[PDB]
C-alpha cells in the first residue's frame, strides 16, 4: 500500500481564539547513543606472513605499508577513550545521594546504584547490560575506563544533578530541596512555581510512572538497544570478514602459504607469496578503511552525547527537542554497553480548553497588555493566565502595563481593569 | 595436517567419524589423536604485543614493560587485567591516572622513586549536605577565564600524481 | 510411481567437527521436495542412470 | 622506545615498541599406530619359487 | 603543551607526507626502486613488467595518503563547524548553553588566532563562596500562601 504519513488533524485556529493547556503530564524517554567500539588491534606482520621468514621478507619490500596500519588503529584505540572520557568524564568531583532519600516523593530507587550488587550500577543498568550482547594477530585492547567506573560517573552525575540541580555543572554543588529544584525547572518552561508546589504529589507521581514504564519498556522490548547492538554486530562482521579473508588464494594456488613453500622452488613460491601479500594487504587497506570512516562517525556520535550530557543533564535546555519532546526540565545519564543512555523529563500539556483571547483590553481609553501570560475569556468574563497553564486572575494594574490607546491596537477590546 | 599451538585435554565429545574440529573463523579449534582417541584443543602460541611505560627522559632512565594480553608465565610482576606487567611496583593507594594502561589501571613515577600501578581514582569523593530544608546560595563570585583552542585548517598539499609516480 | 523426497537426502560433507554454527557450504547434495523414482518388491529391479550421484533408500521389515 | 619514536628523548607515556611470540620448542608427528601390513614376507621367503 | 591540537594536526600532515615521499624508496616487488636503473639495465619486455610493478605500488601509496586526508580534512572540517558555532554562539552573542563556553556561566569571549586553527578566551561567571542557609517553598500571612 501507499504509506499514510500520519492522521490528518486540522487545527481550529481563527483570530480570536487560544488554547491554553489547563492539565499537564510528566513524561521520561530514553534516547541511547553510541560513545565508543571495540579498540581492536591488527599485527599486519603476523596477519600477513604468520610464522613466515620467506612471507616477512618479501612483505618488507613495500616499506610503512604495513606499520601505517598500526599507527591508525593506535590512533582510532586512542580517541575511543578520549570519547569515553569526554562524555562521562565531566564531573570533578565524585558525589553520593543522602541515605536518606527525602526528595519530595521523587523516587530514585531504580536509577541510583544498588549497593547489594557486586557492581554498584543502577537497575536500569543492569538490565541495560542483559540486553546488548582472532589468534591471527588480532586482538582486543581493553577500555581504560572499566564498566564499574562508567557507573561510578554516571552515579556521580546523577547526585550531583539530584542533591545541587545545575549548579554543580557551573561550580560547587550547592544543595538544595529537590522540590526547589522542579520549582527552577518549572519557572524555565515558562510555568510558575506555584504550580508545582500545589501539584508536588501529581508531578512526583506520573514521575514515577513514567520511570515504570521505562523499566517495563528496556525489560521487554529486545530493539530498544538497536543503535548499539547495531555497533557491535558491525565491529564483529569486520573482523569475521578480516579473518575469512585470508582462507582467499587471490589467485595462488593454496590459500594455505606452508602448502605453497612446502611444495614450490623459491622461483615460483616467492611469485605465491607476492600474490597471497598483494590480496592480505588489500584486505588490511580495507578494513583499516572501514574503521577509520566508522570511527569518526562513532566520535560525531560520542561529541553529540557529550553535548547531551553537559546541556541536558548538567543544566537545563531550552533547545527544542534537543532533549525529548515536549519542554525539558531535567535528565539522568545512565551507562551502557560502549554507550550511554540518557532519560529525559520533559513537561508535556495534557489537557486543554477552548477560550477566546484578545491582544489588548481598553479601560479608559489606554491599551492594557499583559507582563506575562495572555488574556482570556470564558465567555463572561476576562482573565489573565500564564500562556503555558490555564490559571484565571483578576485583571489588574499589577498584571498588565499601559503603552498608546484604543485607536491603534487591532483586536482589542473592551473590559474594565481592576486597580488595588 | 600441520600447524603452531598448544596442545591441551578437551571435553569436546566428536562423533566417531569427525576427526578435526573448526572455530566461527574455521581455523582449526581442536583434534582427534590418531593413535589414543582422545579430542586435543589446539590454542595458539600465545602473542601479543610489548609496551614500554615510561616518565620522560628528562627525569629518569628507568622504565616498566607491559607485555599486553599474556600471562605472567611464558615471559616485582604485577598482573593485571592488560597483560603482564614488569617493573612497575603495585601501590593499594589510588591516584588520578597519568600514563594509562588498560582496564581501570594506571601507572606513574612517585615515591626512592620508582615506577608504581595503581587502580585509578576518579577524584575525590565528596558528599553533598542534602536536605528538605537546606539551602546554599553563593556570597561572592570570581571571574575566570578559560582557553579553548580549536583547529580550523589544514595545510593544503597538492601531490602531481604523474611526477610522483613517474617523474 | 514418484514420491516426495521432502527433507531426505543430507550428508555430512566433510569430517570436519562444527558446532553451534550454521556452516553454508556448496556440494552435490539431493535438492529439496525433489522426486525420486518409487520401485516396488511385491508379488523389479532394472538398471538406473547413475549420473553425478544417486541418493538410495530403502524400508525393510524382514532384510529383503 | 628510542628507535620506535626516532629520537633521544621519550615523552612521558606509554609507547608500542615490539611485538611479543612465543616460538614453538619441538615438532609433534602423529600418524595412527597399525594401520595395515604388506605381505612382502611370503613373497621373499616364499617356500618355493 | 597548551598547543597539543594544533601540533598534532600538523604533526599528522607532516607525518603522512614524509611517509608518501618515503615510499618511493620500496622496490614493491621490483628489482630496484630507482626507475632509471630499470630502464637503462632491462629491455622493454622486462622493464614493462617491472614499471607497472613500481607504478601498482605507488599508486596504491597515493591511494592511501588520499583515503587518509579525506578523512582528517572530514575531522577538521567538523572541528572548523564547531569553532564557526563557538564564533556566533559565543563571541557575538552570549550562549546559554551549558560548558559549551567553559565551566561556568558564560558571560563573554574574546576570538584569537593561531596557526590553522582559533583559540577561545571563554569569560564565566564562577560562584565562590556560600553559606548554609535554611529555606522554605512559601510564606503563610493571612493564610495566603507567598511564592518569590
Ligand atoms: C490532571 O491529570 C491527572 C492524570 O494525568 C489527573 O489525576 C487523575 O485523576 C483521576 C480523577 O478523575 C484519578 O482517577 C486518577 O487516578 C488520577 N491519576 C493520577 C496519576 O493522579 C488529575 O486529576 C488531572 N487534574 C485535573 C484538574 O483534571
Ligand atoms: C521506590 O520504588 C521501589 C520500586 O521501584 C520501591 O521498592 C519496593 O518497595 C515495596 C515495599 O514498599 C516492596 O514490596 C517492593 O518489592 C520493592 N521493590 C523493589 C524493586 O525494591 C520503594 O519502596 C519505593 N520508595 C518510595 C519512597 O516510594
Ligand atoms: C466565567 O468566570 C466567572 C468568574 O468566576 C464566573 O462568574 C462566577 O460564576 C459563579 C458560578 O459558576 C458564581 O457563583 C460567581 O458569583 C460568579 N462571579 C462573578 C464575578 O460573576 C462565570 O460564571 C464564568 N462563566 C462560565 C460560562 O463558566
Ligand atoms: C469600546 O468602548 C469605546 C468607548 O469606551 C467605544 O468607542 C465608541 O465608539 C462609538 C462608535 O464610533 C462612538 O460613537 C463612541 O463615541 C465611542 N465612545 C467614546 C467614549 O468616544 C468602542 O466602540 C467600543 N468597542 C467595542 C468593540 O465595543
Ligand atoms: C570576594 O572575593 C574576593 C576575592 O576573590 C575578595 O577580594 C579580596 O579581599 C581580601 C580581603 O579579605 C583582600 O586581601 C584580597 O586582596 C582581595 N582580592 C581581590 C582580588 O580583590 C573579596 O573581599 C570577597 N568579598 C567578600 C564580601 O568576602
Ligand atoms: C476547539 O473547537 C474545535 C472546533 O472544531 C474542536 O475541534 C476542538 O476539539 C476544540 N478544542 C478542545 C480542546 O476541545
Ligand atoms: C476576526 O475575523 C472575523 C471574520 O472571520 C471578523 O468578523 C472579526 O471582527 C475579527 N476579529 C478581530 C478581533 O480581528
Ligand atoms: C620533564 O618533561 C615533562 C613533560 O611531560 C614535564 O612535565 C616535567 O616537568 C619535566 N621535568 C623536568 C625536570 O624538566
Ligand atoms: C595464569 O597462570 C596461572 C597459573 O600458571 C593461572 O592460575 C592463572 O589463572 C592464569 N591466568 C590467566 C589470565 O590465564
Ligand atoms: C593491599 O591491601 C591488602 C589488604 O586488604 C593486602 O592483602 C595487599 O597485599 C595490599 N597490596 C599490596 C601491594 O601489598
Ligand atoms: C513431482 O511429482 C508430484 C506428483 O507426483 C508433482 O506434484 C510435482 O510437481 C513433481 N515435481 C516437479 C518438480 O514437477
Ligand atoms: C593403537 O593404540 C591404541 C592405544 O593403546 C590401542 O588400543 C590399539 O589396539 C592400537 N592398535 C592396534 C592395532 O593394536
Ligand atoms: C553545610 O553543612 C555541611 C554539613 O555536613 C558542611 O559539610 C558544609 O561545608 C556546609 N556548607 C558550607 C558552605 O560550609
Amino acid at each position: 500500500y501507499t504509506m499514510s504519513l500520519g492522521a490528518e488533524n486540522s487545527v481550529a485556529y481563527s483570530n480570536n481564539s487560544i488554547a491554553i493547556p489547563t492539565n499537564f503530564t510528566i513524561s521520561v524517554t530514553t534516547e541511547i547513543l553510541p560513545v565508543s567500539m571495540t579498540k581492536t588491534s591488527v599485527d599486519c606482520t603476523m596477519y600477513i606472513c604468520g610464522d613466515s621468514t620467506e612471507c616477512s621478507n618479501l612483505l618488507l619490500q613495500y616499506g610503512s605499508f604495513c606499520t601505517q596500519l598500526n599507527r591508525a588503529l593506535t590512533g582510532i584505540a586512542v580517541e575511543q577513550d578520549k570519547n569515553t572520557q569526554e562524555v562521562f568524564a565531566q564531573v570533578k568531583q565524585i558525589y553520593k545521594t543522602p541515605p536518606i532519600k527525602d526528595f519530595g516523593g521523587f523516587n530514585f530507587s531504580q536509577i541510583l546504584p544498588d549497593p547489594s550488587k557486586p557492581s554498584k550500577r543502577s537497575f536500569i543498568e543492569d538490565l541495560l547490560f542483559n540486553k546488548v550482547t582472532k589468534f591471527n594477530g588480532l586482538t582486543v585492547l581493553p577500555p581504560l575506563l572499566t564498566d564499574e567506573m562508567i557507573a561510578q560517573y554516571t552515579s556521580a552525575l546523577l547526585a550531583g544533578t539530584i542533591t545541587s540541580g545545575w549548579t554543580f555543572g557551573a561550580g560547587a554543588a550547592l544543595q538544595i530541596p529537590f522540590a526547589m529544584q522542579m520549582a527552577y525547572r518549572f519557572n524555565g518552561i515558562g510555568v510558575t512555581q506555584n504550580v508545582l508546589y500545589e501539584n508536588q504529589k501529581l508531578i512526583a507521581n506520573q514521575f514515577n510512572s513514567a520511570i515504570g514504564k521505562i523499566q517495563d519498556s528496556l525489560s521487554s522490548t529486545a530493539s530498544a538497544l538497536g543503535k548499539l547492538q547495531d555497533v557491535v554486530n558491525q565491529n564483529a562482521q569486520a573482523l569475521n570478514t578480516l579473518v575469512k579473508q585470508l582462507s582467499s588464494n587471490f589467485g595462488a594456488i593454496s590459500s594455505v602459504l606452508n602448502d605453497i613453500l612446502s611444495r614450490l622452488d623459491p622461483p615460483e613460491a616467492e611469485v605465491q607469496i607476492d600474490r597471497l601479500i598483494t590480496g592480505r594487504l588489500q584486505s588490511l587497506q580495507t578494513y583499516v578503511t572501514q574503521q577509520l570512516i566508522r570511527a569518526a562517525e562513532i566520535r560525531a556520535s560520542a561529541n553529540l552525547a557529550a553535548t547531551k550530557m553537559s546541556e541536558c543533564v548538567l543544566g537545563q535546555s531550552k533547545r527544542v527537542d534537543f532533549c525529548g519532546k515536549g519542554y525539558h526540565l531535567m535528565s539522568f545519564p545512565q551507562s551502557a554497553p560502549h554507550g550511554v543512555v540518557f532519560l529525559h523529563v520533559t513537561y508535556v500539556p495534557a489537557q486543554e480548553k477552548n477560550f477566546t483571547t484578545a491582544p489588548a483590553i481598553c479601560h479608559d481609553g489606554k491599551a492594557h497588555f499583559p507582563r506575562e501570560g495572555v488574556f482570556v475569556s470564558n465567555g463572561t468574563h476576562w482573565f489573565v493566565t500564564q500562556r503555558n497553564f490555564y490559571e484565571p486572575q483578576i485583571i489588574t494594574t499589577d498584571n498588565t502595563f499601559v503603552s498608546g490607546n484604543c485607536d491603534v491596537v487591532i483586536g482589542i477590546v473592551n473590559n474594565t481593569v481592576y486597580d488595588p | 595436517l600441520t600447524g603452531t599451538g598448544v596442545l591441551t585435554e578437551s571435553n569436546k565429545k566428536f562423533l566417531p567419524f569427525q576427526q578435526f574440529g573448526r572455530d566461527i573463523a574455521d581455523t582449526t579449534d581442536a583434534v582427534r589423536d590418531p593413535q589414543t582417541l582422545e579430542i586435543l584443543d589446539i590454542t595458539p602460541c600465545s602473542f601479543g604485543g610489548v609496551s614500554v611505560i615510561t616518565p620522560g627522559t628528562n627525569t629518569s632512565n628507568q622504565v616498566a614493560v607491559l607485555y599486553q594480553d599474556v600471562n605472567c608465565t611464558e615471559v616485582n610482576v604485577f598482573q593485571t587485567r592488560a597483560g603482564c606487567l614488569i617493573g612497575a611496583e603495585h601501590v593499594n593507594n589510588s591516584y588520578e591516572c597519568d600514563i594509562p594502561i588498560g582496564a581501570g589501571i594506571c601507572a606513574s613515577y612517585q615515591t626512592s622513586q620508582s615506577i608504581i600501578a595503581y587502580t585509578m581514582s576518579l577524584g575525590a569523593e565528596n558528599s553533598v549536605a542534602y536536605s528538605n530544608n537546606s539551602i546554599a546560595i553563593p556570597t561572592n563570585f570570581t571571574i575566570s577565564v578559560t582557553t579553548e583552542i580549536l583547529p580550523v585548517s589544514m595545510t593544503k598539499t597538492s601531490v602531481d600524481c604523474t611526477m610522483y609516480i613517474c617523474g | 510411481a514418484y514420491t516426495n523426497s521432502f527433507t531426505r537426502g543430507v550428508y555430512y560433507p566433510d569430517k570436519v567437527f562444527r558446532s553451534s554454527v550454521l556452516h553454508s557450504t556448496q556440494d552435490l547434495f539431493l535438492p529439496f521436495f525433489s522426486n525420486v523414482t518409487w520401485f516396488h518388491a511385491i508379488h523389479d529391479n532394472p538398471v538406473l542412470p547413475f549420473n553425478d550421484g544417486v541418493y538410495f533408500a530403502s524400508t525393510e521389515k524382514s532384510n529383503i | 622506545t628510542k628507535c620506535t619514536l626516532k629520537s633521544f628523548t621519550v615523552e612521558k607515556g606509554i609507547y608500542q615498541t615490539s611485538n611479543f611470540r612465543v616460538q614453538p620448542t619441538e615438532s609433534i608427528v602423529r600418524f595412527p599406530n597399525i594401520t595395515n601390513l604388506c605381505p612382502f614376507g611370503e613373497v621373499f621367503n616364499a617356500t618355493r619359487f
